[PDB]
């Protein structure tokens, strides 16, 4: 049913070895030019990326900021209500990035400030305005 | 396989079912009750039996029904009509036996049998045996045909075959016993060396060996399973099938670094445009903090819009740097993905210049079991004859394997010297043409009621005759003559001073320079009691190595076996002998081989005899009057001795039952 294993003979590919004299060498001269072809594209491009990867030196360490630590509050202070309306305009809806714009209130409060300070603080207009820009 | 069983194998016969040949002589038998089956399959096996354990005597049919045991020898006609079967087709008192009872005074029938090699003899034996006067013509001055032996001193060396394959059911097993030939079997362990004299390695031998019987299983996976059979209105040779198989093994060792390689761009694509977003955000990144520290600049108390920038501005920094942390993570699993791999690379070649040329020694050796280049045999059916092979190891004939043909001969009538040239065969007899081979004027004339030719199928494909036919032989004939393969070995023998190789070593290599010399002196034999040297010259070398002076080729011997031992312990051989088969003119080649374009059937057209017209138009249709035997004639036993003196067996058996009759079929 099946040839001794590892040998690879289909017939597809006897008939495109025996299709004339030489219908041998050209396919495995096909393949050592299919071949050079792809070790070198490999080395252009292992080369372009050790130049991009050059520029990545440092990573980012100068970039960090320290991680502030800070023990999640009840209360809505007016200035916290008021850093909350404007992360609303820059973001809307994110509530993870306003949960850590105000940063001592956590994102099931935030979502809980949308609906109770919603009429005082227009919480409505402000999300139109967000979605035009 | 042993008891009455054992020699039903022991006589290539299945030991429980009727042949073809046995239904033609008992087509009661076999078309009747099978019970009376298995008492003929009984009393054959049994007679077989009792010539196989004391074949130095005759078997005759009292001693043969006296041994049997009811219910077995209730019939004596069946057992009769058994017991002259067998003796007729020479399955019992074949070979050298003394008689019991002597000879038939008067002869009955002439028969003229043409070589006297080991076919012929065989056939002539038989033909004696049966009452017939038979005579043999021989163009050599000795008998053996192509069983040659070198004899000079204590030197003794065959020249032709020197093999016995195994006794496993071979009827050259019974001759060993009637004759005293030293069997001694072979060590199968062969060291190969290359053309620099190292050894090669243990771990080498092995693989190329295995890649060799892999590539075979491959040819025949292309012949049986995708029937590559034809190639351009011509048949495949076996040849051109391994190098279809090697080129596509090739192939795929490149069809697969492409596919390797190609993961590696697929990869290191996925880095590059990783990198591009690593060196983007390290620029958002470099600005938008820039814009912190300007908005944390601004010093306290500060408005809440300038507040929240601050707020802003540090959350998205740490949003930016979260993104370019599980990209630099990313960044490192393919940077391994890329070594793993670069560091696993699927193999370079598929055979290095060294190792195909290790595979052209085991080439060298089909080269030589089939004595004709690859390119030249059938690949269908250049291997039709293994089901039939003996058991056991082979051996070798320690006292020289002529020692058979000529016990053979004793009590022959043989004409040596004798070389036929012309056979003619009428409606009413036949008469051959021979001349004498020292002086050709004198001039000879055989007349008898049948030819039995064993010429050589090289002699036989002699482009012009030199043997004629009249009438000539007919198309069918001509043609499975022309079919037909006949391959060149040859061998140069070197007798020494002394052993200076492996005496526990029967057999080594010597590894080719190049694909176009892989048979030239590849292989070395020892073989022999004496310091004797055997080199085999195979594969297209054979052809070319017989333009050369025998001391050019011993030269050729002298330096490989230096290589292999150093210059100082090679002497010079005392004597030497160079074969030339192909040159020789009662030979014309060395043996048979199934030609591509050719089959076995051809073997069966070769065998069948030739009938004459009649003389007088509208006469009775008459007997047949040449028949032929010989290595070429036997379809399951080509190219080999066994096979020649089966054929010579089976040449006696038809043509006695066609100038005898043949009671045993009643
Ligand atoms: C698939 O399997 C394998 O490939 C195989 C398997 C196993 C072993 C072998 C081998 C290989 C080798 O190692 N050895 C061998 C070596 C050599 C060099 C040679 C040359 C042969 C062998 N034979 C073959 C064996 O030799 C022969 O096939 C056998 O001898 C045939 O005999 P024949 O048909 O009777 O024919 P003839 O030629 O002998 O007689 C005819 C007579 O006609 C005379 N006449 C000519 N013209 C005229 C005329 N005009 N008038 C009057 N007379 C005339 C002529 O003078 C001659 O005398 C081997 N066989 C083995 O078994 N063992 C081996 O050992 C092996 C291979």
């Amino acid at each position: 049913r099946k040839p001794p294993k590892g040998m690879f003979l289909s017939q597809e590919d006897v008939e495109a070895v025996s299709a004339n004299a030489t219908a041998a060498t050209t396919v495995l001269r096909q393949l050592d030019m299919e071949l050079v072809s792809v070790k070198r594209q490999i080395q252009n491009i292992k080369q372009t990326n050790s130049a991009l990867k050059e520029k990545l030196d440092g990573g980012i360490e100068p970039y960090r900021l320290p991680e502030v630590i800070q023990k999640c509050n009840a209360r809505w202070t007016t200035e916290e209500q008021l850093l909350a309306v404007q992360a609303i305009r820059k973001y809307g809806r994110d509530f993870q990035a306003i949960s850590d714009v105000i940063g001592n209130k956590s994102v099931v409060q935030v979502k809980n400030f949308f609906v109770n300070y919603r009429r005082r603080f227009n919480i409505d207009e402000v999300l139109q305005e967000w979605e035009a820009e | 396989p042993s008891g009455v069983e054992g020699a039903a194998f022991q006589s290539r016969l299945p030991h429980d079912r009727m042949t073809s040949q046995e239904a033609a002589c008992f087509p009661d038998i076999i078309s009747g009750p099978q019970q009376t089956q298995k008492v003929f399959l009984f009393i054959r096996n049994r007679t077989l039996q009792l010539w196989l354990d004391n074949p130095k005597i005759q078997l005759t049919f009292e001693a043969t029904l006296q041994q049997l045991e009811a219910p077995y020898n209730s019939d004596t006609v069946l057992v009769h009509r058994v017991h002259s079967y067998l003796e007729r087709h020479g399955l019992i008192n074949f070979g050298i036996y003394k008689r019991i009872k002597p000879l038939p005074t008067k002869k009955t029938g002439k028969v003229i049998i043409i070589g006297s090699g080991v076919s012929g003899l065989a056939a002539a034996r038989q033909l004696q045996s049966f009452g017939m006067d038979v005579t043999l013509l021989e163009a050599r001055d000795r008998v053996g045909g192509r069983v040659a032996t070198f004899r000079k001193g204590n030197y003794v060396a065959d020249l032709g075959a020197m093999v016995v394959t195994g006794l496993g059911g071979n009827p050259m097993a019974v001759v060993s016993k009637q004759v005293n030939m030293e069997l001694a079997k072979i060590k199968q362990k062969c060291p190969l060396y290359e053309a620099n004299g190292q050894a090669v390695p243990k771990e080498k031998d092995e693989m190329v060996e295995q890649e060799f019987n892999r590539l075979l299983e491959a040819t025949s996976y292309l012949s049986h399973q995708l029937d590559f059979n034809v190639l351009n209105n011509k048949p495949v040779s076996l040849g051109q099938a391994l190098e279809v198989v090697i080129q596509l093994q090739e192939k795929h060792v490149k069809d697969e670094q492409i596919e390797h390689w190609k993961k590696i761009v697929k990869t290191q694509e996925e880095l590059k445009e990783l990198l591009n977003k690593m060196v983007n955000l390290k620029e958002k990144i470099k600005e938008l903090h820039q814009q912190y520290k300007e908005a944390s600049e601004v010093k306290p108390p500060r408005d809440i819009t300038a507040e929240f920038l601050v707020k802003s501005k540090h959350r998205d920094l740490t949003a930016l740097c979260k993104e370019y942390d599980e990209l630099a993570e990313t960044q490192g699993k393919l940077e391994e993905k890329l070594q793993e791999l670069e560091a696993n690379p699927p193999s370079d070649v598929y055979l290095s210049s060294r190792d195909r040329q290790i595979l052209d020694w085991h080439f060298a050796n089909l080269e030589f079991a089939n004595a004709t280049p690859l390119s030249t045999l059938s690949l269908k059916h250049w291997d039709q004859d293994d089901d039939f092979e003996f058991t056991g190891s082979h051996l070798t004939v320690r006292n020289g394997y002529s020692c058979v043909p000529v016990a053979l001969a004793e009590g022959l009538d043989i004409k040596l010297n004798t070389a036929v040239r012309q056979v003619r065969y009428t409606a009413s007899g036949c008469e051959v043409i021979a001349v004498n081979t020292r002086s050709t004027s004198q001039t000879f004339i055989y007349k008898c009621d049948a030819v039995l030719c064993t010429l050589p199928l090289g002699v036989l494909k002699q482009q012009p005759p030199a043997v004629q036919f009249v009438p000539p032989l007919p198309e069918w004939k001509t043609s499975a003559v022309q079919r037909m393969g006949f391959g060149n070995l040859n061998k140069v023998v070197l007798c020494f001073d002394r052993v200076f190789w492996d005496p526990s070593v029967n057999l080594f290599g010597h590894v080719g320079s190049t694909t176009a010399s892989r048979g030239e002196l590849f292989l070395f034999w020892n073989l022999y009691k004496a310091p004797i040297l055997l080199a085999l010259v195979a594969g297209e070398a054979a052809g070319i190595m017989e333009n050369i002076s025998d001391d050019v080729i011993v030269g050729r011997c002298l330096a490989i076996l230096k290589g292999i031992f150093g210059s100082s312990a090679v002497p010079q051989p005392k004597e030497t002998v160079v074969s030339r088969w192909r040159a020789d003119p009662w030979a014309r080649g060395s043996y048979s081989y199934v030609a591509a374009g050719s089959s076995g059937n051809d073997y069966d057209l070769m065998a069948q005899p030739i009938t004459p017209g009649p003389s007088i138009p509208g006469a009775p249709q008459p007997i047949p009057r040449l028949f032929f035997a010989g290595e070429h004639t036997i379809r399951n036993y080509p190219a080999t001795v066994h096979g020649a003196l089966l054929s010579g067996l089976r040449e006696a058996g038809r043509i006695a039952d066609q100038f005898l009759g043949a009671m045993y079929t009643l």
